[PDB]
RNA sequence: UGGGAGAGGGUGGUGGAAUUCCCGGAGUAGCGGUGAAAUGCGCAGAUACCGGGAGGAACGCCGAUGGCGAAGGCAGCCACCUGGUCCACCCGUGACGCUGAGGCGCGAAAGCGUGGGGAGCAAACCGGAUUAGAUACCCGGGUAGUCCACGCCCUAAACGAUGCGCGCUAGGUCUCUGGGUCUCCUGGGGGCCGAAGCUAACGCGUUAAGCGCGCCGCCUGGGGAGUACGGCCGCAAGGC
């Protein structure tokens, strides 16, 4: 907004691995406020994802975060007659969010049947640069990429 | 640095004099301004119109390529 | 769709048609008018005619008095074909530099 | 194939064009804006430019270009961003001169220019 | 009489930069153009690059809040012919002065006649875009014309919207050009800011729009209308 910069919120880490990255992740599983069963898919998950592949979930899911991170993304900024797409670097902060949105957002495109399983898949595949999740990722760097001459438009 | 310093007496409607006039071009051929040349309204007018005639004689240029 | 209101008055559907067929000027411009409202009134002096149109591009509000009603009806079409021909052209008053 | 040669860089605000020549002065390869894959006006940009040098001073290079001389024309802005890439190319570059050609009031110019 | 400055005017010469086209070379897939594009140009070899040539037009830097002219206006360089003007000396004439209805001359551009000339530019015109449309703005083309000689036209925001000459009424700062005893003073120009005073105000203010004399031109509500009629001028357009 119009004054200062507003400010992060710090999040309290998660009870079951302290981690202020699996809470983000909960919250946008949640929907409504029902923060429990956010929760409780979310470690379903984790279940799963130690089931189906013997490691860590935590390391998992750290990586998956780590492959949907865009580095570069397009904004728009008209110049004269045309709205041209310019390339910009993602600052941290917001490829924590696209990550994480992107993640969940796959993730509920997946046709198993159960909210808990989806979550757990769609970390898997990420992990392996596989999954919606990263090629959105991929969709908005070659993006940036094309528009690499846009460059010095930037603010 | 102030070009009308750094000479002894000499000729403004000299047009052979090629030695002192052409440190009055800019590296680039032109006529240097009088902020440069630091000279008054009167003399400064005999300049150009000798560095004029000068380039007609061949021995000053007319324009020169910008090196960097 | 097309909407008017006629307060504290009566109106003949005949005069309600006339209202859409002068309104329909707006049309010119091509461009799409979303539920546009003619309200009808009459205050002592003369008629009002007021109106409230969305586009893509804005919203047209504009109002017409006269002692004539259809006069105080085409007075305000053109207060609403002057807003909307600015909506739809003063975007390209700026492309160059 | 020759060893030195020259590179000249059109720049103008719409495009860049560089060719490269021999010693003597004709050329040998020539690349720009529209070579390297742009059309319409990212054709005058600094990448532009920048992706037309490299690719002008890359097919040199395979005619054994090593050292060039910069000429220079124009004031495009893909101007100083050419030269960049013709030293970051693998090429000498023993000079850059700038030959832009401007008249002594000659012919009367369109009327975009008054 | 002696000096000065200046794109003042006329004639003749003459230099280099750029654009365009032609010739040769080398080279390939685009160039160009816009807000973005398209038309256009380009494998029948364009663009970009080198060398040669042809031609017309304008003279970059110097260049200026500069200079010159009564105004219009005047800018590469050279010479010739020629005007205006300022200074210094205080030598000559002895009021020979001021203005000026008519008259006469000059008068940007566009336009016009005859003949040249024609690179760039460009009314008209063609086409592409833009746009609701786009007889425009923007883009690709393009003929008069722009250029020269000679003869016309005689307009204008021809403006400082300020007629000319003279005398008188504080100064401050910048500048151009003379002459000085050259710190500084004194002329003649060009700007700014300001005493008094003016002025409806805005502003003017030794470059008056101040205080005064002389002469000239002009105004007398807006439109109709710079129109009609008449007359004079013009080849016409049109002018008075
Ligand atoms: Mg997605
Ligand atoms: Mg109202
Ligand atoms: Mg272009
Ligand atoms: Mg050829
Ligand atoms: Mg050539
Ligand atoms: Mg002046
Ligand atoms: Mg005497
Ligand atoms: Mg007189
Ligand atoms: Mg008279
Ligand atoms: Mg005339
Ligand atoms: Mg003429
Ligand atoms: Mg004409
Ligand atoms: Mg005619
Ligand atoms: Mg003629
Ligand atoms: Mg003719
Ligand atoms: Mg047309
Ligand atoms: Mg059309
Ligand atoms: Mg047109
Ligand atoms: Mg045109
Ligand atoms: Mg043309
Ligand atoms: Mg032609
Ligand atoms: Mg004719
Ligand atoms: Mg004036
Ligand atoms: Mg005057
Ligand atoms: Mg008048
Ligand atoms: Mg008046
Ligand atoms: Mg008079
Ligand atoms: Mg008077
Ligand atoms: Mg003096
Ligand atoms: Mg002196
Ligand atoms: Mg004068
Ligand atoms: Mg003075
Ligand atoms: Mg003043
Ligand atoms: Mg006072
Ligand atoms: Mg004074
Ligand atoms: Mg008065
Ligand atoms: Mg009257
Ligand atoms: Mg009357
Ligand atoms: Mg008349
Ligand atoms: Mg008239
Ligand atoms: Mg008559
Ligand atoms: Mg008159």
């Amino acid at each position: 907004a119009r004054r200062r910069r507003a400010e992060v919120r710090q999040l309290q880490p998660d009870l079951v691995y302290g981690d202020v990255l699996v809470t983000a992740f909960i919250n946008k599983i949640m929907r409504d406020g029902k923060k429990n069963l956010a929760a409780r898919i979310f470690y379903d998950a984790c279940k799963i994802i130690q089931e189906k592949t013997g490691q860590e979930p935590l390391k998992v899911f750290k990586q998956a975060v780590e492959n949907v991170k865009p580095r570069m993304e397009v904004r728009s900024r008209r110049v004269g007659g045309a709205n041209y797409q310019v390339p910009m670097e993602v600052s941290p902060r917001r490829q924590q969010s696209l990550a994480l949105r992107w993640l969940v957002q796959a993730a509920n495109q997946r046709p198993e049947r159960r909210a808990a399983v989806r979550i757990a898949h769609e970390l898997m595949d990420a992990a392996e640069g596989k999954g919606g999740a990263v090629k959105k990722k991929e969709d908005v760097e070659r993006m940036a990429e094309a528009n690499r001459a846009y460059a010095h438009y930037r603010w | 640095a102030k070009v009308k310093a750094t000479l002894g007496e000499f000729d403004l409607r000299d047009y052979r004099n090629v030695e002192v006039l052409k440190r009055f071009l800019s590296e680039t051929g032109k006529i240097l301004p009088r902020r440069r040349t630091g000279l008054s309204a009167k003399e400064q007018r005999i300049l150009a119109k000798t560095i004029k005639r000068a380039r007609i004689l061949g021995l000053l240029p007319f324009t020169e390529k910008l090196v960097r | 769709t097309m909407n008017i209101t006629s307060k504290q008055m009566e109106i003949t559907p005949a005069i309600r048609q006339h209202v859409a067929d002068r309104l329909a000027k707006l049309e010119k411009w091509q461009t799409h008018l979303i539920n546009p409202h003619i309200i009808l009134s009459k205050e002592p002096q003369g008629f009002v005619a007021d109106a409230t149109i969305n586009t893509p591009n804005g919203v047209l509000v504009a109002s017409g008095k006269h002692e004539d009603m259809y006069t105080a009806i085409n007075e305000l079409i053109n207060k609403l074909e002057r807003q909307l021909n600015k909506l739809q052209h003063k975007g390209e008053a700026r492309r160059a530099a | 194939q020759v060893a030195s040669g020259r590179a000249y860089i059109h720049a103008s605000y719409n495009n860049t064009i560089v060719t490269i020549t021999d010693p003597d002065g004709n050329p040998i390869t020539w690349s720009s804006g529209g070579v390297i894959g742009y059309k319409g006006s990212r054709k005058g940009t600094p990448y532009a430019a920048q992706l037309a040098a490299l690719d002008a001073a890359k097919k040199a290079m395979a005619y054994g270009m090593q050292s060039v001389d910069v000429i220079v024309r124009g004031t495009g802005a893909g101007r100083e961003q050419a030269i960049r890439a013709l030293q970051a190319s693998g090429l000498q570059v023993k000079s850059i001169v700038d030959d832009t050609p401007v008249p002594h009031n000659g012919c009367r110019p369109k009327k975009k220019f008054r």
